């Protein structure tokens, strides 16, 4: 019997807490029983226990030791897998970290850990651990494990294959054998369920056929135990083909007979195949995705008859209900205008049932992009026999653009010069965009705001606006004194539900004064009639211009910042009205599409191009910044700003209100006086830029991630040029008058937004011959 | 989370206060109406101490051993 | 003045036999059955019920089925009565 | 990529000594074309008339003569689903004299008596031509590792004493050749099942197994073992899939009891002397003792191929890298003096008519003698 | 993340805790934490890295370690405490924001968080009206009340701007029997009275007019 029992060192139970927790005390015989009873009962404890419990005499020393906590946190060697993964392959095997960690447990959970590396399929060299127990109870394990991928060693095989041969179903498949890298579209590795559904490919595929009689097939894959004898064999039992003639209907529903039987219209003689009546049957769904029946069923059923060759057909068409929707409840919307997200909703909540209308919901919601998560999920009122209220998760992104830029001169101010649209802003549906440049000379102005929404009719509203006080100047004039004051206002309506044409209104005036000394300023006033000076700089005009503004769009883009297959319209034209200054026409054409070679969609490819024109009426013509420019651009890159382009020529002008000597070089008093081919990019009335892409998240990035980066390469063939053109005067000069001017750049381009932070790089070659190619390789955008 | 400021005050407005308490509906004879359905239910009996974001919201601390 | 007006419509929907169905007396569940567990209700007040079929198109017409229903405390059909089309 | 791997590879040729420098090298190629298909064929010295083929629906009966280019005739079907059809090739060699009766990987098998001419019925069977063929007492023997084992006639064939045994999900490269003797034959297997049929309907006179394979308790990848065991006076020993020494010796009927040792790769008896390597690639002698062993080997670990072979008292071991290491009057002295290829070799060899016989990995033959 | 004793390294976190290096404390208490999870020092570590997540707005962190402890001891002194600063929690993952702190224009976003936080606090006050915590989580709800009754009713408001009107009354009726306080009730009312009249909802209406008058201030 015992007299007694002592306990020491356990810093949270007591020993008499400990002594009452066991249901051994003290005045009771202790018995051999009794101590296998205080070891089961440290057993029974569940995540501390240690068995060491002594009987000499009258006396119990249970030694209790903690050698707990071990919390076993070090990941150390990670390579293909995540450590929280690891965590969890201990845990529900039974190695959560709440652990005793006994001095076998050590190489036995290694070598659990590395058995189920290899359970994956693959190997690991070595797992080591570095214990650390730190002074008072608590270790850890610096796991240090390396490992042994084996991936892709296929040997592909499957036999009973007696329609079709091996390889020509082999190509559509997850698992394919060993082809090269550069015939990659997708994702190949293996696994034991990409198996099970290679063998649903096919299945499906023999289904689609119309061969019944298929299902069996065995479990065969060739494994040699040198990490690459990865080899495959199956069997299977085909079917048989008949020919679509009989059918036979149960409709169990209100009744809507007509409409199936038409819908349900196959003639007798066709030949037999799955997927026609995958086709009826999904007909028959949506023909009553209207008629609210949230939960049908049905089971067409085929006999198939030989000696004729035939298949019967049998259907049975139970339908749901009536009328649903209670409640309208997203999730999401955390500082969102979830009103908007209602906006959306052209549905009514409280009423009956249409299916097409929950998808227009959620479908023209991710329409609007900028958030990423499908939700239709539909379920009923607990506690009433319909009534549904389907909830909406989406998973948001964020808004946010912002140009920065200090400086940067000698001779200049400390430049204030911001590019700033937030847009949809995050208080409203509405968008704004507002540009100027405040560098020392330009006061440069722009106004861009819209609301989206004046009615439910979904009218979209905005003003357009700048006042440019762009000096251009040396110090005041005669260098390019221009004011231009202008506006425009923007209003919206498509019906075709995806087709706009548009119509808007704006205003612009312009303030010249202190020429410069390219001709085709001269060429634009003279064809208006104004004939200004030439070895000088004297002359000064004025506008007021009253802008209307027609268009046309279409658009079908499937996702929102990285959209997807996408088929987007933007149209325009310009003709002039009763009572303004200024007179011409002009019309532009611009396409750009996605196209995904990959459907995962891991690997899209893109057709862009634009248009470009631009023409006067009766005696006018179009002013100058209309026409077109560009370089280093989302239209052509490799090079400086507004490169593509004609140039220009300074006739004589050696007094140009004092033609600066030393300064505007080329026919000034100073250096060259006479007629002057000059080097200055300057455009056309005409344009057109056309190139192509290809979506491309390599596997080099830890492509953990599908939203802040989209990777691919360009191409592109970039000339602009006037129409109105002749040689009678660039003769002496080059001429442009028609697209003969090629120039490409090819490049790689780096994206991936961070929320507040971009880094835009993209390197690009300018590779074709053209003359003043004035050429920049470093182009950081934002 | 601050730029010196929100310390007895929550990021924005409180309306504590400012919360609409019972203007009862009144009904006239027979023309009642269900008066909650709801687990917006108080006791009345309650306070007044801590009222409004100006309190003692600091983690109320326990004895050292 | 748009040329072309949308259609919009809400629940509750009825025809000739749909109505002609029901009868006095037939009880809350049997109606309700019959035509569905509605929505057009009273919460407070006496046991009065409504069923209104509306559909609206191009600018031109209107659906309005306004049938009136009542019950007792326990639940009786009884005094009822629809307008169709107003 | 996944060539970054530090395992420990071939331990490398040791010295050369050779008295016996290789004093032939009869060479001979088809020049195709085994490549890493893996399987193990073997050109098939019948009569002194080696009948070879290769990976291409090849074959040509040479002659263990320095090998002369007879019966050569090609091996494909060019209607039907394709032209030539193409025949990849990994069914075992064998003949009965001209009767070559071979299978295919293709689950198709060709009986082929080039004794009665180009007399090959094809052979469409559950379970791919994977081991080498064997015929019973004027039945032709068939081990598919399909878990099904089918039986057919010499010259015509009728499915017979099929019988299906166990199969595991993993679906490892486990075949195994049946060993003939008593009205039946002794075959490998791959979970350790160990169920051997006197070929009475298909009869297995048994169902003890060996404890030991993969699949639950997946362990070490060098474990590769030859499945096969082989009849001695009423004695068969084997070689079970992991590393385990055994006689669970047939006694009329089979009584079983393990002598265990672990380490398997291949083995060879002579009456008591027991020669063999281990799964980690070094060499052992032993007799018929529960284990008691001989012959410690440490340096030609994870050699390419470990398959031996003696004839003239001398045993021969090689790996690839056509390296061949020699052995002899054996230890003290096992040592290793040539290199004869490139392709290298990975499959039996053979030592028949008073000569030897091995394939290379790519080209036929390059016939050295000691 | 230091390997000091309990005691000096729970002082250092304390101290830096009141400092308002509540990022270093919750650095230096999830080093005491992780370093022991028994002993009452790791339950204060636990209590105060509660408070230094919600404090350090580490609110998924506040939320993850409050929901873990209540299932470590669902019974104590503090469990008001706690029901306190998980109502809390629920109401800064509501309404903490730029413009949850300009405070123009809110109270009509997920009300997820909302319902939380009115469940946690509304059950708390009622299994503990007994807390000097307790008239606060009253203020707390009562506010959040009207709160979510001007989430509501924004919504019911721009439903019936679309035209839409019938669900409207529903939800109207729903809040009602839900909940007869907030002043956005009484203004929904005459809303009511209006969509009576789009379908020309008669005696209702006219009940209504009555009862608002009887009810209207």
């Amino acid at each position: 019997v015992v007299k007694d029992i002592h306990f020491e060192g356990l810093q949270r139970v007591a020993v008499g807490a400990a002594l009452l927790s066991m249901p051994v005390r003290t005045g009771d015989t202790v018995n051999d029983e009794d101590i296998s009873n205080t070891i089961r009962a440290l057993f029974a404890t569940g995540n501390f226990e240690d068995v060491r419990v002594l009987r000499d005499g009258d006396t119990l020393l249970v030694q209790v030791k903690e050698r707990p906590t071990i919390a076993s946190i070090t990941f150390s060697g990670n390579k293909s897998v995540k450590d929280d993964m690891l965590k969890q392959n201990l845990e529900a095997s039974g190695v959560r970290v709440g652990e005793s960690l006994d001095r076998t447990t050590i190489a036995d959970i290694e070598k659990g850990l590395e058995d189920f590396y290899y359970s994956v399929g693959k190997y690991s060299a070595s797992v080591k651990a570095v214990v650390t127990p730190l002074p008072r109870n608590r270790v850890d394990l610096k796991l240090v494990f390396q490992e042994g991928v084996s991936a892709e060693i296929q040997q592909i095989n499957i036999v009973g294959n007696h329609a079709f041969t091996t390889d020509e179903l082999i190509s559509h498949f997850q698992l394919r054998d060993e082809v090269p890298w550069w015939n990659v579209v997708g994702d190949r590795k293996y696994q034991k369920q990409k198996l099970a559904g290679d063998l649903e490919t096919l299945r499906s595929y023999y289904l689609d056929r119309g061969y019944a009689r298929f299902n069996i097939d065995s479990t065969q894959v060739s494994l040699t135990p040198d990490k690459k004898g990865i080899y495959v064999t199956v069997n299977i039992t085909e079917g048989d083909q008949y020919k679509l003639s009989g059918v036979e209907v149960s409709g169990n529903l209100a009744g809507h007979s007509a409409e199936i039987e038409q819908l349900t219209k196959i003639e007798p003689g066709e030949l037999y195949n799955g997927t026609k009546v995958t086709k009826m049957e999904d007909d028959i769904k949506k023909l009553l995705g209207r008629y609210g029946y949230a939960y049908p069923r049905v089971q067409s059923m085929p006999e198939i008859n030989d000696a004729d060759k035939t298949v019967k057909l049998r259907v049975n068409v139970d339908a749901g209900n009536r009328f649903y929707v209670r409640k309208i409840r997203f999730e999401g919307n955390d500082t969102s205008k979830d009103a908007v997200l209602r906006r959306e909703m052209r549905q009514m909540e409280g009423a009956w049932l249409g299916s097409d209308l929950v998808d227009q919901g959620k479908e023209r919601l991710n329409r609007l992009g900028f958030f990423e998560t499908v939700d239709t999920d539909t379920q009923r009122v607990p506690g009433s026999p319909d009534q549904v209220d389907v909830v909406y998760k989406v998973k948001e992104r964020n808004t946010g653009s912002f140009n920065f830029g200090i400086g940067y001169g000698t001779e200049s101010g400390v430049s204030f010069q911001a590019g700033v649209q937030q847009d949809n802003w995050l208080g409203t549906g509405y968008a704004v965009g507002i540009n100027g440049t405040k560098n020392d000379y330009q006061t440069y102005a722009e106004l861009s705001v819209t609301n989206p929404y004046f009615t439910v009719d979904g009218v979209s509203l905005g003003g357009r606006l700048f006042y440019n006080d762009f000096q251009a100047d040396d110090a005041d004039l005669s260098d390019y004194t221009n004011k231009s004051y202008g506006t425009d206002v923007t209003l919206g309506f498509p019906i075709n539900e995806y087709n706009s044409l548009r119509a808007g209104l704006g205003y612009v005036h312009n303030s010249l004064s202190n020429m410069q000394p390219q001709v085709a300023m001269w060429r634009y006033l003279y064809s208006m009639g104004e004939h200004p000076s030439t070895s000088d700089q004297d002359n000064s005009f004025k506008t007021d211009d009253f802008t209307f503004n027609y268009g046309w769009t279409y658009n079908k883009l499937d996702r929102g910042y990285f959209p997807t297959d996408g088929s987007r319209v933007n149209l325009t034209g310009k003709v002039t009205i009763p009572g303004s200054d200024n007179e011409y026409y002009k019309v532009t054409l611009d396409t750009a599409t996605y196209v995904p070679i990959d459907d995962d969609h891991k690997w899209v490819v893109l057709g862009r191009t634009r248009w470009g024109y631009g023409d006067g009426l009766g005696g006018k013509e179009m002013p100058f910044y209309e026409n077109f420019y560009a370089g280093g651009s989302s239209t052509v890159r490799g090079f400086q700003s507004n490169t593509i382009g004609p140039k220009a020529v300074y006739f004589p002008h050696q007094a140009s209100n004092y033609d600066p000597d030393y300064d505007y070089e080329c026919a000034t008093q100073d250096g060259a006086k006479d007629l002057c081919k000059s080097d200055d990019a300057v455009g056309g009335n005409a344009m057109a830029v056309a190139s192509l892409e290809f979506i491309t998240p390599t596997p080099f990035i830890s492509d953990k991630y599908a939203n802040s980066v989209r990777t691919s390469f360009f191409w592109d063939m970039g000339t602009v040029w006037d129409t109105n053109w002749d040689s009678s005067q660039y003769s002496g000069y080059p001429d442009y008058s028609d697209p003969s001017n090629i120039r490409m750049s090819a490049g790689i381009a780096l994206q991936w937004m961070s929320p507040l932070g971009p880094l835009v790089f993209s390197y690009a070659q300018p590779f074709k011959k053209y003359d003043g190619d004035k050429a920049e390789q470093f182009q950081f955008n934002i | 989370s601050s730029d010196s400021r929100y310390k007895r005050q929550v990021s924005g407005d409180e309306a504590y206060l400012e919360a609409a308490p019972l203007a009862e509906l009144h009904a006239p004879a027979g023309m009642i109406l269900p008066v909650t359905s709801g687990d917006y239910a108080i006791p009345v009996t309650n306070g007044s101490g801590a009222v409004g974001k100006a309190l003692d919201i600091r983690p109320p601390a326990q004895p050292l051993a | 003045r748009v040329v072309y007006r949308p259609d919009i419509n809400q629940g509750n929907y009825l025809t000739a036999n749909d109505v002609s169905k029901i009868r006095v007396g037939m009880t809350q569940q049997q109606v309700a059955y019959a035509l569905g567990t509605p929505l057009m209700s009273d919460p407070f007040g006496t046991n009065t019920w409504f069923y209104v079929f509306r559909q609206q198109p191009g600018h031109e017409g209107v659906t309005q089925q306004t049938l009136t229903l009542t019950f007792n405390s326990s639940g009786v059909l009884t005094n009822i009565d629809n307008k169709p089309a107003l | 990529f996944n060539s970054e791997e530090d395992v420990v590879k071939m331990s490398p040729l040791p010295t050369v000594e050779n008295q016996f420098t290789p004093t032939t090298a009869w060479s001979t190629s088809v020049g195709s074309g085994i490549g890493n298909f893996y399987s193990n064929l073997h050109p098939a010295l019948a009569d002194n008339v080696v009948y070879a083929a290769d990976r291409a629906g090849l074959v040509k009966a040479l002659n263990a003569d320095d090998g002369k280019e007879i019966w050569s005739v090609s091996l494909a079907e060019k209607d039907g689903w394709f032209s030539k059809e193409p025949a990849l090739l990994s069914g075992g060699v064998t003949v009965s004299g001209g009767h070559v009766y071979i299978g295919s990987e293709k689950a198709q098998v060709y009986a082929l008596n080039t004794s009665d001419g180009t007399v090959a019925w094809q052979t469409k069977v559950a379970g791919e031509a994977l081991s080498r063929p064997v015929v019973s007492d004027g039945l032709v023997l068939i081990h598919t590792s399909n878990g099904q084992l089918q039986a057919l006639n010499e010259a015509d064939g009728a499915v017979k004493w099929t019988v299906n045994l166990d199969m595991p999900s993993l679906s490892l490269r486990g075949e195994s050749a049946p060993t003939t003797a008593f009205g039946a034959a002794v075959v490998g297997g791959d979970n350790g099942r160990v169920s051997a049929v006197l070929m009475e309907q298909g009869q297995m006179i048994w169902q003890q197994r060996i404890s030991q394979a993969t699949g639950s308790t997946e362990i070490d990848r060098l474990s590769d073992v030859d499945t096969t065991p082989v009849v001695v006076n009423g004695v068969v020993f084997a070689l079970a899939y992991n590393g385990n020494l055994t006689a669970l010796d047939l006694r009329s009927g089979q009584i079983m009891w393990k002598r265990e040792l672990g380490s398997v790769n291949d083995f060879i008896v002579d009456g008591n002397r027991i020669y063999l390597v281990d799964q980690n690639d070094r060499v052992m002698a032993l007799t018929i003792d529960g284990g008691v062993t001989l012959w410690t080997q440490s340096d030609l670990l994870h050699r390419l191929l470990t398959s031996p072979v003696l004839y003239n008292g001398n045993l021969v071991v090689g790996d690839s890298e056509g390296y061949l290491h020699w052995i002899n009057v054996e230890d003290g002295r096992f040592v290793a003096q040539q290199k004869v290829d490139s392709s290298g070799f990975q499959t039996e060899p053979v030592a028949a008519d008073g000569k030897l016989l091995i394939q290379a990995k790519d080209g036929t033959v390059y016939s050295i003698t000691r | 993340v230091p390997d000091n004793p309990p005691n000096e390294i729970y002082a250092t976190a304390q101290q830096k805790l009141q400092d308002g290096n509540w990022r270093q404390a919750i650095t230096q208490l999830e080093a005491l934490d992780n370093r022991y999870p028994f002993g009452p020092y790791s339950q204060q570590v636990q209590l105060d890295l509660i408070y230094a997540y919600y404090k350090n707005a580490d609110l998924p962190l506040a939320q993850a370690a409050i929901d873990r402890f209540i299932r470590l001891n669902p019974t104590h002194p503090n469990i008001d405490y706690v029901m306190y600063m998980r109502g809390l929690t629920n109401m800064a993952l509501d309404d903490s924001a730029l413009q949850g702190f300009f405070g123009v224009d809110r109270s009509d976003r997920d009300p997820q968080h909302a319902r939380a936080a009115f469940s946690d606090f509304s059950k708390l006050v009622r299994g503990y009206p007994n807390s000097q915590y307790t008239t606060d989580a009253t203020k707390r709800l009562v506010f959040l009340k009207d709160r979510l009754a001007k989430y509501e009713y924004s919504v019911a408001e721009y439903y019936t701007e679309r035209g839409a009107w019938v669900a409207v009354v529903n939800r109207v009726e729903g809040m009602l029997r839900d909940y007869p306080d907030t002043q956005a009730t009484r203004d929904a009312l005459p809303l009511m009275e209006n969509a009576y009249r789009q379908m020309q909802m008669n005696a209702q209406a006219e009940k209504v007019a009555k009862i608002i008058a009887a009810n209207s201030s």
